[PDB]
This record gives structure tokens, sequence and C-alpha cells, in this order.
């Protein structure tokens, strides 16, 4: 009985939610893309903390949305390409959480998967953790891989580079918070 | 012949029996005794399926009422034969099924020439326990099968011994296992699943430190929870190190029949519906009384819908239960009133019932072929009374179902005259027109559906046929290969009833969004109900959604394989089909799919995309960039990997071949590239024995370590890699090969390999986006020149297409130590194959028929109807009520959750929207949505939302969407979120705007 509500509707509850200035929720911007079609987001994510090593950087995404939400999942990449441990050229990432375990999943019993009950904000938060932590269980044969793997330099200069490369993309547009 | 399986046509088939079970069912003669309904559909889904020769004995002479359901008789046909009218239209269905007629069967010992003997309707009970007392002592396979109007029942006896070799049909379990202590407990990896049940029997490879437990050795399964299961001492063996994965395996199973005489006293029963258990003694009594009767009156059934024979059956039940009181059970009454339609149904031949069984039937008997599958063991009855209309709209007496020198006579001996001219004057829509469309439309020429002068049938489908469909798609020929489904399917049924000519519309147009002004308003109001037969989700989803716009019903059924589902759907009661819907396979892990391959599924998806990037998006966007003069703009806008995009581009335009043998080099460099170069560099990234995660190898668990490949042209892998990477690059470029000549001879490419300087792998924002503008060529110089796309087609043998895939994924698995796969699963998993056969295609056609009476009937108790699901692999059957439709509450009103809807006049404006739903039904609209569209929202800033707020719905959709309405649209369907009275958001129903 778990979203009897539209796909097209849980979407716009969803963004309507997410986007209420009131709510404020744990800093995220999104927004439609030409505010038309719902599903395609446009999501620039800020890092919280600044333990973490990407703190302070606005970097911009795309969510793809599939027909049939929530029992299938979105698509998620980023509209630059960044310098972390798990993403590609294209900008897609190596999560767990955006694929479904299969067969009968029953109780998902121990960790991170995409089910029905699971929640647009559940993937943002994901995604932040899992950039303010990487994760090297599952990598990506990238160069930044291999540089957070031998612990250079190199590792944080790039970093560093990049969240300048993205603070280059947040003037533009007034209301910054 | 002795061992071949013609593939093409019987693909989709072997995808669900196996060539083994192939193989046994070519050496295995069948023969069915009469050949009536139930006769020629059993026929026709055996001699489809492939056995080594159908036999036929009827020598009886036809008669018109015959005609119900034998769809291979006519009215001109009366007088003659049965076996002989219908072996010839038998024997087109398989050339390779020779299809013969028995004269004379009385000489019993005839059936031993046969392997499995099948007794209809026509054959006495007197006979048919003689037949098989020698069928079950010569160790021959007995069937036996009767209809009974709605009632039916069937008999399988298999002998004292019966081999079942592969229980289930469905795929062995496996899992990567992490640990192996000495008791024998086997713990799983990293959280998968195994999935198998108790006593199950698995083996195990890969295991290190445990030498001869990976030999082939099976153990027996104990589960400890869904991550463990126990195997016994395994100190002998050794101690457990690392890695290892389990695999299950079906062991043979000897299972033993009773004969037909044993089986009338103490019968053992498979249920047919588990809300309906008490009534299978009472027809196991019922059934046999309906021989002693016929005895008694000359072989006559008991009369249509008669009193008298009625109480005289009961009388025989009831005697019949003293002789026999296990088989009813102490303190059990007759179910008189069962009995009593028992007799009043007796002569009567229904479509959808004779079709359940006869598939049902035909699945025993290849079951006794080929020890494939559990066999029924070893009686089983089913009704529909179900299906009966309500007695006050439809009056069933002697007068209402009296004969009337009809085909249809023996249907009216049922439901009445009145009620099949209801039949007749319906109006019917049948989506698709393939197995299942196909089994409709001759389960409807039989009904007489649209045969009326107030009925019609419509039906369509934008599909043409192919080899592989004719081997369950049976209104299809040899002949008809290319021509369009629908076309020949209502002339072939047409043939079968004439009462059909000119009243089946078949269209060739396909059901969705783009073509609603064929399908308008207008065409759908118009329909009685929908019928799907479709094969995919996104066209039954929008079948689904169009009949709940226009609360229609709609009768959905499916298979895979051995296994089949109905859904009724039923305007203002019932759930739709969106609702109850799968979720489809999961997409596999990028990281996975890219580094860390364990399963042959990785390496053809894998294999899969690299054949779309290299023999079609490649080409595609070539033709883009000389074709569009501002590709660049579009391509910069379009965010995925655009330097990929324009190395793709210039890769196929800076090197370009222009003979065959330049095809040859390429394939061997992209062979070095993919599977030597590219696996050494990330061995470079990632060295064998790099210890990183935690101080534990890294290349533990679901990670396996690849070793580059030595290419070596008598691998046969590396070399169809070559072979066909080297004519698809040639077809792309338009360049002649020698191999679609004749077949390629490999001293001809290994002159060429022998030949060749193979590069040593090398292991080591705005700029590099121009560069690559800069070095393309300019489109002006290039004049007519064009490359030729590859349109994935997986049903040719010779276009090279799986045959890449296969080399290409194999290669890959070679590289990461995967068991390699042939072409045929290849195939399955690229082409995305849904097995099929025709035995689960007829049985769920005729459940779903067996609904569709209902339908007529304007039945709205959700209890009368039936919703099915059957797994002939086991065999089983579980009908269950279909679910009633969500309901919600606005402001103390209540709503249906699906059905529902607001209706609004003409071509409202935004504000007079927002203002009638606040005083006529108290919601305060937040937000709304047309379609994929967001138009208004209750929190838009002043500037957006004073614009919309005065603008007419189609002028609003126009402003938002950049898009005119088309002028054949007559109504749109909004989306809204809103507030009650006290604020808080409810759910609520959608919107219909009549322009
Ligand atoms: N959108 C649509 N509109 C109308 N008919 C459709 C639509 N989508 C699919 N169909 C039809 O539904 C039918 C399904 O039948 P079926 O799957 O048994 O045959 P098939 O697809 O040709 O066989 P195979 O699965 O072996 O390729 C097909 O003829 C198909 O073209
Ligand atoms: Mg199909």
């Amino acid at each position: 009985s778990s979203r009897k509500s539209t796909a097209s509707s849980l979407l716009l509850r969803q963004y309507r939610e997410l986007t209420d200035p009131k709510k404020a929720i744990p800093s995220f911007h999104i927004e439609l893309e030409d505010d038309s079609n719902i599903f395609t987001w446009n999501i620039g994510v800020m890092v919280l903390n600044e333990d973490s090593i990407y703190h302070g950087g606005f970097f911009k995404a795309q969510m793809r949305f599939p027909e049939d939400f929530p029992f299938s999942p979105p698509q998620f990449r980023f509209t630059p390409a960044i310098y972390h441990p798990n993403v590609y050229r294209d900008g897609r990432l190596c999560i767990s959480i955006l694929h479904q375990s299969g067969d009968p999943m029953t109780d998902e019993p121990d960790a991170e998967t995409w089910s029905p009950v699971q929640t647009v904000e559940s993937v943002l938060i994901s995604i932040v953790s899992l950039l303010e932590d990487p994760n090297i269980n599952s990598p990506a044969n990238v160069d930044a891989a291999v540089d957070y793997r031998k612990n250079p330099e190199q590792y944080k200069q790039r970093v560093k580079m990049e969240v300048e490369r993205s603070k280059q993309d947040i003037p533009k547009g007034f209301i910054m918070p | 012949a002795a061992g071949e399986i013609d593939e093409s046509l019987y693909s989709r088939q072997l995808y669900v029996l196996g060539k083994e079970a192939m193989l046994k069912m070519q050496t295995s003669n069948v023969l069915i005794l009469g050949l009536k309904g139930l006769g020629v559909e059993i026929a026709k889904n055996v001699v489809l399926a492939g056995v080594k020769s159908m036999t036929v004995f009827d020598p009886e002479p036809v008669q018109l009422a015959d005609l119900s359901t034998q769809f291979f008789l006519t009215e001109k046909d009366i007088g003659q034969k049965r076996g002989d009218v219908t072996r010839a239209k038998l024997a087109e269905l398989n050339a390779y099924v020779p299809v013969n007629v028995l004269d004379s069967l009385d000489d019993v010992t005839q059936l031993s020439q046969f392997q499995v003997v099948v007794a209809t309707d026509t054959v006495s009970l007197e006979d048919k326990v003689k037949i098989n007392e020698f069928c079950h002592s010569s160790g021959i396979r007995f069937i036996s099968s009767e209809t009974r109007g709605l009632f039916g029942n069937t008999f399988v006896d298999l002998g004292d011994e019966f081999t079942v070799l592969d229980p289930t049909g469905e795929e062995p379990r496996t899992g990567m296992v992490s640990d192996i202590e000495p008791d024998g407990t086997v713990t799983m990896l990293d959280d998968n699943r195994h999935g198998l049940e108790d006593g199950n029997f698995v083996r195990f490879s890969e295991v290190e430190g445990l030498d001869k437990l990976n030999d082939g050795t099976l153990f027996k399964v104990e589960v400890l929870g869904p991550f463990a299961f126990r195997i016994g001492s395994v100190k002998e063996y050794g101690e457990y190190k690392k890695g290892g994965i389990f695999t299950e395996v079906k062991v043979p199973r000897k299972i033993s029949f009773k004969s037909l005489k044993q089986q009338l006293s103490n019968p053992e029963f498979v249920f047919s519906d588990f809300a309906k258990f008490d009534r299978a003694a009472q027809l196991h009594l019922g059934f046999q009384a309906l021989h002693q009767f016929a005895v008694r009156h000359n072989g006559e059934l008991p009369r249509t819908m008669n009193d008298e024979d009625a109480n005289e059956l009961i009388k025989l039940v009831t005697d019949l239960s003293v002789q026999q009181p296990e088989v009813l059970g102490e303190g059990v009454d007759v179910n008189e009133d069962l009995i009593k339609e028992l007799s009043y149904q007796a002569r009567g031949d229904i479509p959808g019932v004779v079709a359940f069984f006869g598939g049902l039937v035909a699945q025993e008997v290849l079951k006794a072929c080929s020890g494939k599958f559990t066999p029924l063991k070893q009686f089983m009855y089913f009704d529909s009374l179900e299906s009966l209309p309500d007695p006050k709209n439809f009056p069933r007496n002697e007068k209402t179902t009296q004969p009337v020198n009809s085909r249809y006579d023996n249907q009216i001996a049922v439901f009445g005259l009145d009620f099949q001219k209801k039949i007749a004057n319906s109006k019917v829509f049948l989506v698709g027109s393939g197995a299942i469309g196909c089994e409709m439309l001759k389960n409807w020429a039989l009904l007489g559906l649209g045969s009326g002068s107030d009925g019609y049938i419509v039906v369509t489908d934008n599909d043409s046929i192919e080899k592989s469909n004719l081997n369950r798609q049976f209104l299809f020929r040899p002949k008809d290969v290319g021509k369009n489904k629908s076309e020949v399917a209502a002339e072939a049924v047409c043939a079968m009833n004439p009462d059909l000519k000119g009243k089946i519309n078949a269209k060739i147009d396909k059901v969705g969004p783009e073509t609603e002004e064929i399908f308008n308003d207008s065409f759908w109001e118009s329909l009685d109900f929908v019928t799907n037969a479709l094969d995919n989700v996104d066209a039954r989803t929008y079948v689904d959604r169009r009949c709940v716009f226009y609360r229609k019903p709609l009768l959905e059924s499916g298979t895979l394989g051995t296994k089949g589902n109905t859904q009724v759907i039923i305007p203002r009661l019932t759930e739709s089909y969106s609702s109850s819907r799968d979720p489809p396979e999961k997409s596999i892990p990028l990281c996975t799919l890219r580094s860390f391959p364990n399963k042959i599924d990785h390496t053809i998806a894998w294999a899969k995309s690299l054949f779309q990037g290299y023999f079609t998006d490649s080409a595609e966007n070539v033709n883009m960039y000389l074709t569009q003069p501002n590709f660049v703009e579009q391509t910069l806008k379009q965010s995925g990997d655009v330097k990929g995009v324009l190395e793709s581009i210039s890769d196929s335009l800076s090197s370009k071949p222009h003979n065959f043998e330049d095809c040859i080099k390429w394939a061997r460099l992209e062979f070095e590239k993919k599977f030597n170069h590219d696996i050494k560099q990330l061995l470079f990234n990632f060295p064998k024995d790099a210890k990183t995660s935690n101080g534990e190898p890294f290349w533990s668990g679901a990670k396996r370590a690849p070793t580059p490949l030595e290419f070596d042209i008598y691998n046969n892998d590396h070399f169809h890699f070559v072979v066909a990477g080297a004519s698809l690059r040639a077809y792309n470029y338009g360049i002649k090969s020698d191999d679609s000549n004749s077949k390629p001879n490999v001293d001809e490419y290994k002159s060429v390999i022998d030949h060749m300087i193979i590069p040593e792998f090398t292991p080591n924002g705005s700029d590099e986006i121009d560069q690559l503008v800069s070095s393309l060529p300019d489109p002006s110089t290039l004049a007519g020149f064009k490359l030729e796309p590859v349109d994935f087609e997986k049903d040719d043998d010779t276009n090279h297409h799986i045959e890449f895939i296969t080399a290409c994924s194999n290669c890959r698995a070679q590289n990461y130590f995967i068991e390699t796969a042939d072409r045929q699963k290849t195939k399955f998993i690229a082409g995305r194959i849904i097995p099929a056969i025709a035995t689960t295609t007829s049985l769920v056609t005729g459940l779903v028929n067996l609904e569709l009476y209902k339908l007529i009937d304007n039945k709205t108790d959700i209890e009368q109807y039936k919703n099915g699901f059957v797994n002939l692999a086991l065999p089983f059957f579980g009908f269950s009520e279909p679910i009633a439709s969500p309901k919600g509450e606005y402001n103390n009103k209540k709503y249906d959750k699906i059905w529902d809807r607001f209706d609004i006049k003409g071509d409202i404006k935004l504000s007079d929207l927002i203002e009638h739903f606040e005083k006529d039904e108290g919601l305060e609209i937040t937000m709304l949505s047309y379609g994929v569209s967001l138009l208004y929202a209750s929190f838009f800033p002043p500037k957006k939302l004073k614009e919309r707020l005065n603008l007419p719905i189609t002028q609003l959709v126009k402003l938002v969407t950049k898009k005119d309405i088309p002028a054949h649209v007559s109504t749109m369907i909004l989306e809204i979120c809103a507030d009650d009275k006290e604020g808080e958001d409810v759910e609520v129903p959608f919107i219909t705007i009549h322009l």
C-alpha cells in the first residue's frame, strides 16, 4: 500500500517538500529543468561539514527519473564530471543505493538498497555521505581512485582545484545560501 | 536429423523445455483417441511442440454441433470422418511432425507402436480402463481427459517407473561463499541471497582449501537463515582458506503411478482451486456416474437442463459414494446441486474450458515424453460455474437451452439462446495479435463474438510474422512470414467461422499516444470491453490508463514459459493493471559492469553496450554531423560524455577503411585494446596483490583479478570477435566483404594477422573540446558520404550480431575467469527473449474467456471474478478474487482513487478552476500538472503566478510546454495536489477537461 499516489504527483510532492524554505532541509538546491519536465531535476550539492575533504563546494548535477517511479530507481550524473574516487568521465556513480537487489526482496535485510519505501532525500543524503566519506569497496577506474589509495598530496590538491571550480559556478544566481 | 533441433523455429520453446528434453520428444510417438475440441486442442499443441509423429483416432462422422469448439471442422465437412478432415490441417502446423490416422482400434495391441496414448471424451470409461490396463502393463504412458460443459477433468498414469529429471525448469541457484566451517556451515558473501530450500543439493567450485570438495560431489542443504546453510562435516576434505562459489543441482526423482481402476476407488488429487477443495471428491463420483448413466441409457448423456436425469444422477452418485466411502469422506453428504449442475451441462462444449484442458493435457504429454517437469499425480477436476449469468436476466430451462441447428448448439446447452445472442452483439477491442492474440481470436470465432448485427471485433498489431513465432502463433504458416499478424489472423479465423466474415477490423496500428487520432474518444466509447494480448509494459499501461479514462473493462493476461496469469479489471470496482504491475529487472551496478564482473550477464551487458557503440551510435553520429550544420551546438547542449561523441566522430573519419583487410586490422587492434591493454591498465591502477581496503587483498569476494589475453586465432571466441567486428565495420563503410560471398576461412584472416605490428602497452577543460573541433573534417569535403548504422536484429543468424556479442562477452569472460556461454544463451540475454510455449498460451487464453462470460453479464459482485496464476511445471493452479480499488476521503466525502474524476465543461480559466474547487469541492489547488509538465503551483513567485493565473488551460499548456494542443484532442487529463478545509494536503481525483 506504499505509494498509492501517482508517479507524477509523488515527485511533485517531494519537489515541494525539498524546495520549501520553511522546511529548510540539509542544504540542497533543486529545481526542475525548464520548470516543465518534472522527471528531470537539476540539483546543486554543497558539503555540510568541514571535517570532510569536499567542504564548501557547489557541484551541479542532474537526476533523471523513470516513468515507473518509485519501484525503479532514478539515474544521477554530475553536470560537470568531478574528481571523485567513485565518478567516471561520464559523471555516473558507483552507488549501491541506486540499483535493485533482485528476486523476492522480502526484508532488504542489512544495508543500502533501492526500494519503494526509499525517498529522494534519501538518495541525496547518500550521495553526500559517499562524497564526504568516499567508498573504496566499489572504486571507479578513474585517476581519482589510484590517487586516494596511494595517498599523495595530489589527491587533496585536485580536490581543492575541483572545489574552486565548483565555487566558480555559484555567483550566477543571486540568493546564495 | 537425429540430434538436431531447428533453433530458428523452436527458439522460444527451447528456452522453456531445453535441448535435452526436446530431443527425447523427437523419439516419442503420440496417439490421441477422439478428435472433437478437446482432442484437436491437445493435438494442435503437441504437434506444434515437435514430437516424432502424431496419430489420431476418430472414425465418427462430423456433426454441426461438433463445430462448437473444433476449429478445424467446417459446415461443409458434415457427414465425413473426423480423423480424416482434421489430419491434413494438423499436418500443416509443423512440417517436422508427421500426422497419421488410425483407421481402426479393435486390436488393442496396436497401442504398442506408441509412447503416449491420450484418451479424450469420446472414449467410454469401459474402454478407457481397458486401454489403460494395456498401457500400464506394457509400459506406455496413458493420459485421459474429459469436458462436460463448464466442468472438466484430466487423469495421468505414467506407469510403475517414471523418472523426473528437472522438476521445476527454473534456473539453478548459485551464490558466492565467504566462509566454510569444519561442521559445514557455509556463510555467503557481502550480503547475497542463496535462495535455497531445505533438501536442495549443491556442488561447489573455486573453494580454495577443500580440494576434492570441488570435484562434482553433491551436498544436501539444511538452511540456516537467508545467508547460510550446512552441508555436514568437511574435516576430511581439508581446511577452508578463501573464495568459493556454490551451484544448485536437480537430482532425478523416481515416481510411481497407479492404474485407472485403482484410482477410481482411491484417487490422488491435484486441486485446481483451493476455494473449491470439497468439490473435487464430489466431481470424481459425478464424472463416473455420468458413465454409469450413459451405460444404462444407450450411450446417451443426461438430457440438457433435464431434471429427471439430474435426480437419476444424484442417485448414481449416492450409490457410488456407498461403494467408495474413503473417496467422499466420513459424514460428508452429496453436494446435490453440484451434481445437478453437472447433469444439466453434461452435453455442453465450452470453448474456454476446452482450451484450458487442451493446453494443460498437451503439457502433461510433453512431460510424459521427456522427463521435464513434475507430472500431475494423478487426477484433477475443474469447474467455472462462476461463469453462469444471473438466472433472472438470462433464464436457463429446457426451452432456453434447446438446440437450434447451429454450430453454437452446445454453448446454448449451458447458457441459453438470448445470452449467446448477447455474446454475438458485443463490440470488443483486442490489442496485439501474437500468441495470446491468435488463441483469443480462435476462441472468439468459436464463440461467435461480434458475429451479431450489433457486434464487431477490432484487432490491431504493427508487427509482422517471423519464423520463431509459428511455434505458438498457430494461425500463421511459413508462407505468411513477412505479412502482418492481424490481417493473416483475421482472415484465418473467418475461414474457421464464416459467421465472422466482414466483422473483424484488422488494423496494423501501434497502440500508444501517437495513434490517438485513429483510436479516438468516439472509438473507445463504443466498446463493451478491451482485451490485451500485449508483450510489453508500456503498451499494457497505456491501454490500462485508457480503459480507466473511458471506464471500460480490461482482460489482461500473460505467460513466462510454464507460468501464466490472468487479471480482470472492472470499472468502479477493481484495481487496474498499473496498480499491480511487476518491477523490471534490476540494473547492474556500474562498478560491476565496467571493472569487476562475476557473471556472464555482466560480460554480455558490457558486450552489447560495446556493439551498440561500435556499429550503431557511431554511424548515427557521423551522419548527424555531416547533415546538421549545427551539430556541435546541439552536442554541447547534450551534456553526457561530449568528448567521447567527438572522439567517436574523429575515429570514424581519421582512419576510415577502404578494403576489408583494414576492417580485419581494426578488429585485431580493438581486441588488443579491450582485452590486453585495458586489462593491463586496470592492473597498473590496482595491482594484483594490492591490499587496499582494511588490510584485506583487494581482489577478494566479488572482485576477480583479470589476465590480459594473448590472441590465438585457434580460440573460437578470439576468431569470431575479429570475423564479426570485421564484417560489421565493413557494413558501416559500405565495404564488400569476402565472407558475405562464402563462409570465413581461417587461413585468410590468419595471413593478415600474421603480418601485423602490435603496439606495446604504454601505461601513461575548455582546450580539450576546441582542439577536437579543429581536427574534425569539414562536412563540405565529404559529399554523399554516409555511414550505414546497424539495427540489432537478434533473430537473423547470418547478420553477425549475436556472433560478435558472444565472442566479445566470452573474451571478456576469459579475462575474468568466468565460464563462457554459447550462441543461444547470449541471444537470450542480449536479446531479452521471453520464453514461450503454445501450451501455456492456450490455457491462459481459456481462463480469460471464462472471465469474458462474466463481463457479458455485467456482474458487479467482485467475488464472482477470478484472477488466475498457473505454473504447468508443478503443475499449480491458484485463483484469487481481484483486489478492490483503493478508496480515499477528502472533507468527509469518499471517492474511488482509481476510477473517479472531476468533469469540467469547456476550456475553463485557471482562476475559475481554482475558485470552482474551493466553492464546490472545498479544495485549494496547490499544484496542477498536464501530463509530464508542471503548469501551476501555489508557491510560485508573483511574476510567474500572474501570467499563468489568467490563462485558459490550452493556452496555459502552450505557455509552459511550448506546444500547440492538436485539434483532434477533445479532452485533457490534469493531476492536482490540493489542501482541504483544514489546510492539510490530501490526495484527490484527477480532472477531465471536456473542451
Ligand atoms: N504498442 C503496441 N501496440 C500494438 N501492439 C503491440 C504493441 N506492443 C507490442 N505489441 C504486440 O503484441 C504482440 C505480442 O505477442 P508475442 O510477444 O506473443 O509475439 P512476438 O513479440 O512477435 O514474439 P517474440 O516474443 O518471440 O519476439 C506482438 O505482435 C507485438 O507487436
Ligand atoms: Mg515478445
